[PDB]
C-alpha cells in the first residue's frame, strides 16, 4: 500500500539495475489494460 | 467418444501400441482438432475478455450491450484473437436492434454445455502426453489445447 506511490513517479527505477522494467510491464500488460491506465498507473506518456 | 477413447487409452502401458495409434489418429485428423481445440480456448478466452475492464470500459450504453464495431475493436486492442476469430466471433454473437450484442449473454451461452467435453478432451490429452512422452506432435496439441 506504501509501495503504490512510486508506481507514477518518473524517478522509479532508480537505485536499481534495471531502468526499463516500466516499459516492460507496460509491453506485457497494455494488451489487458489498453496501455492507457498503463500509462496512467506507471506515470509514463506514450508518446513521450 | 471422448469416453471412449479413455476407454481404450485406459490400462495402457508408456509407449503403448494403442496409444501410439491414438497419436497417429489425432496426426491424421490434426485440423479437426485443432479447430475443436480452437473452438474451445476461443470461447473460454471471450469469457475472460468480457469480464475484463478494458472490454468494460469500451462498453457504454447502459443497458448492458456492446456495439458490433465497439466488439470489434475492443477485441483489436486486447490483441488476443487473430481477423477470423473476430469475424467468427461476430457471426456467433446476436444481432440485436442496430447490430447490438449482449456481451453477459454471448459469453455464458456456450461455457456451460462446453464444459464437460473440453474436460474430457482435457484428460485425455493429459493422459496422452503422460504416458507417451517425448513426442513433438503430441507437444503440438499440447500447445494448441
Amino acid at each position: 500500500q506504501w509501495d503504490r506511490l512510486v508506481l507514477n513517479t518518473p524517478s522509479f527505477p532508480s537505485n536499481y539495475w534495471d531502468k526499463f522494467v516500466k516499459r516492460k510491464v507496460l509491453d506485457k500488460h497494455g494488451d489487458i489494460f489498453g496501455r492507457e491506465r498503463i500509462a496512467e498507473l506507471l506515470g509514463m506518456d506514450l508518446a513521450s | 467418444m471422448v469416453v471412449m477413447l479413455l476407454s481404450l487409452l485406459e490400462g495402457n502401458v508408456v509407449n503403448g501400441m494403442i496409444a501410439r495409434q491414438m497419436v497417429d489418429m489425432l496426426v491424421e485428423s490434426s485440423s479437426n482438432v485443432e479447430m475443436i481445440l480452437k473452438f474451445f480456448d476461443m470461447f473460454l478466452k471471450l469469457k475472460d475478455i468480457v469480464g475484463s475492464e478494458a472490454f468494460q470500459d469500451y462498453v457504454t450504453d447502459p443497458r448492458g450491450l456492446i456495439s458490433k464495431k465497439d466488439f470489434q475493436k475492443a477485441m483489436d486492442s486486447q490483441k488476443q484473437f487473430t481477423g477470423p476469430e473476430i469475424q467468427f466471433l461476430l457471426s456467433c454473437s446476436e444481432a440485436d436492434e442496430n447490430e447490438m450484442i449482449n456481451f453477459e449473454e454471448f459469453a455464458n451461452r456456450f461455457q456451460e454445455p462446453a464444459r464437460d467435453i473440453g474436460f474430457n478432451v482435457a484428460v485425455l490429452l493429459t493422459n496422452l502426453s503422460e504416458h507417451v512422452p517425448h513426442d513433438p506432435r503430441l507437444r503440438n496439441f499440447l500447445e494448441l489445447a
